[PDB]
């Protein structure tokens, strides 16, 4: 199949079609360039001065992102952090035993000359400061990413959070639309900050200030959907990481499973830059996204769903994947796990079950080859009990958003 | 629908023509790779 | 069948019918004429002056397209672009290794003498400029093409886009109707610009200003529907580009598939002029359109739909194509792919599966299946007809005159 011809006039035709590009970019395979993450917080002016520019600046439909950055740098050199271990990652060292280190021991620089207000922007504000204002500012990043009345949910809750210890109330004005302070996300030096805070308070999960993650947390494994719909598929089938891998039954799912597992990227690592590959700007196209792993994502999720997953009810059905093979493969895998439970006595009293005691009876455990073969057996085509299995799993589902793998499954199996 | 035409013959004639085209599709391999279907391999009241 | 006669009075009749014309026009087969794309931005006056004519001119039911063009030329000679490769296309060179180049290294000329305002049209405007106003002006091109409350959707969203970094609101007034600034599309020298921006920021996908594509993107492969409903039919059946081609089963679908695949047109190429064949005015009638590839379009889309395509739910049903053959051919192809999945162990541990009447063929071979169809009286079976039903029942929200609406009516009952 690498040369086609019109069987009527025997001429050559050359089936080709428009190119698609943007390769992925792995973290590690970039610390081969630079060896530091450059945080340009320019304008280093005055803390009391800054506390003002924004306290007020917020109240009003305008505040320079370049101010909030410097303010944050401001409140956050609570160096507070005794590295009770070691800490490397990608070659970059960060501290040794006992060593003390702050949020920004990840490489501060400075730059350009544009600044808006001067000195005293209303001296009003006290040092009710490193207590709650940094949290808010960070918390906003979380609300920034959102779409639906989860915004006013994400906020309403993310506002009773400063009320803690501190305790009073709101600031901007215009609800949302993905507009007001929703720009902040596009600020390279800002993201670079939320990532450092999260990554810091991941290491010192305990610290008094570690509550600052409230809106900094949706940065860890940002754009790493598939990579996480995988540890899910594992937890939900009880199967080993290695066994699950074998249950992959479609080329371009393997392809992507490979892509994700590329060695030397610190993914299995404790505290690493890998999770924030996107917000420290290590990568401009994540290799762990559900957009670069559509088949994997759809298959894993569809499977998890048939397996009674709550989470997967609402995953999104990617476009331009091969549906009636991914599904057929998910049905099998699911039906296998589903029908033959683990089950095995665990505790006893000297008395314990020695486990050992025809046709088209489906295989014993969860072996890919045993099952695959048994499928070859069934004309490589879904049986009625296994098709009935799918139905019980998806009927009686309700509240289905559209273009989800949840909505997909009910339409494919419930009837 | 025009008036004063012979309906139950025009229709009967349209049904046939349509049923013919309709039931027996064109269908015929167009492209290949050295391997292509040599077309040749019901009885009574089986339609043409 | 090339000579007919009345069997009653044995006379000749000569079945003929009105001619249809407008041939297509391929990109390459035109750089055999000119060897440059002529951008007539006449009137080269003053940037600060121009920033005005439009800033104000926008705030009012009137702004000369010829102004916005020159303004855009204005903000956009951010030469910013280090060609970390090479770059040709159709013979035309554009740069070598390291070479620096700007958006307009695609051939600027000038012309005619009509201009409206003079000098200071309200000095008000600062250099809040190459930041957001070019984007807006381009963004509008996108909103111009639209039809439904997707307009006020396309805008509402395409207005929180300048708010980014630069937080400053709206501008015209009259909603739409395909009228206000919706003329801009018809301006040869304007399109020529959106195309250069898009094509530039396609090459430098990274650049700080590359966000400028927000409304410039619906120019790449404009009028190349079929050509793209093809890469879709591929992605959605997992089948190779070559294998899919073989599954074409109707003359005039082959005809059109041929047409689209005509060699030496840079379609498979990285960054080329081909995608913008329409907006750089290389072609006045695209050979990749769904209007020149009706059969192809219908067939591919119908198929993709039976195969669970979301996108295809809403493709349009072309007119004057042979429906009950395109469909029958789409049903087969779909039923084949559909019933016999790929399926094949991929990873292991030393232990791996050695794979080895009127029962329908094994894999996805055209000949195996075609022959099996010959078998079934060349007429759709009940399980395969049942297949179509499951695929189209339970579809909802169906626009009219779509292949989506078509399929449910043909198979759900």
């Amino acid at each position: 199949s690498v040369t086609v011809k019109r069987i009527i006039d025997n001429t050559v035709i050359v089936p080709k079609l428009p190119a698609n590009e943007d390769p992925v970019e792995y973290p590690a395979d970039y610390f081969r360039k630079s060896k530091e993450i450059p945080l340009y917080i320019n304008t280093t002016k005055s803390l009391s001065d800054l506390r003002g520019y924004v306290y007020q600046g917020l109240k009003s439909g305008n505040v320079s992102i370049i101010h909030v950055n410097s303010y944050l740098y401001g409140a956050l050199k609570d160096i507070r952090g005794k590295l009770d271990k070691d800490w490397s990652s990608f070659g970059i060292n960060i501290g040794k035993a006992g060593d003390t280190i702050g949020i920004f021991d990840l490489v501060s620089l400075k730059a350009l000359d544009g600044v808006l207000p001067d000195g005293v922007s209303d001296a009003s504000r006290t040092s009710a400061d490193d207590k709650w204002l940094p949290l808010y500012l960070l918390g906003l990043y979380r609300v920034g990413r959102t779409q639906m009345p989860e915004y006013r949910k994400k906020l309403m809750d993310g506002l009773t959070n400063q009320c803690k210890m501190i305790n009073e109330q709101f600031e901007p004005l215009v609800p949302e639309g993905r507009d007001i302070f929703d720009v902040w996300g596009n600020d390279s030096n800002y993201t670079k900050i939320v990532a450092a805070v999260d990554m810091f308070f991941h290491m010192f999960k305990k610290h008094e200030c570690a509550s600052f993650r409230y809106g900094t947390i949706v940065s860890r494994f940002k754009d790493c959907a598939a990579l996480a719909t995988f540890g899910h598929l594992c937890k939900i089938t009880g199967m080993s990481t290695e066994d699950v891998t074998t249950w992959i039954l479609n080329r371009e799912v393997a392809d992507e499973m490979v892509q994700m597992m590329l060695p030397g990227q610190e993914i299995d690592k404790a505290d690493s830059y890998m999770p924030y590959l996107i917000d420290f700007g290590l990568s401009s196209k994540s290799p762990y996204s559900s957009v670069k792993n559509p088949a994997f994502h759809f298959w894993g999720q569809l499977t998890a769903l048939l397996l009674r997953s709550t989470r997967a009810r609402n995953a999104r059905q990617p476009d331009d994947i091969e549906y009636t093979s991914l599904t057929t493969a998910g049905l099998l895998y699911a039906y296998a796990v589903g029908s033959s439970a683990d089950l095995a006595q665990q505790f006893c009293v000297g008395d314990n079950k020695y486990t050992p005691d025809t046709t088209n009876a489906p295989p014993q455990g969860r072996d890919v080859v045993e099952w695959l073969g048994w499928f070859e057996d069934q004309n490589r085509k879904p049986t009625p009990d296994m098709m009935q299995y799918a139905k019980r799993a998806v009927m009686s589902l309700q509240g289905l958003r559209e273009k989800t793998i949840g909505k997909y499954a009910k339409s494919e199996f419930d009837k | 629908q025009p008036d004063d035409i012979e309906y139950t013959s025009l229709t009967t004639a349209g049904l046939l023509y349509a049923y013919a085209v309709g039931s027996s599709a064109d269908l015929a391999q167009q492209f290949c790779v050295g391997d292509n279907k040599y077309t040749p391999d019901l009885t009574t009241n089986a339609p043409p």
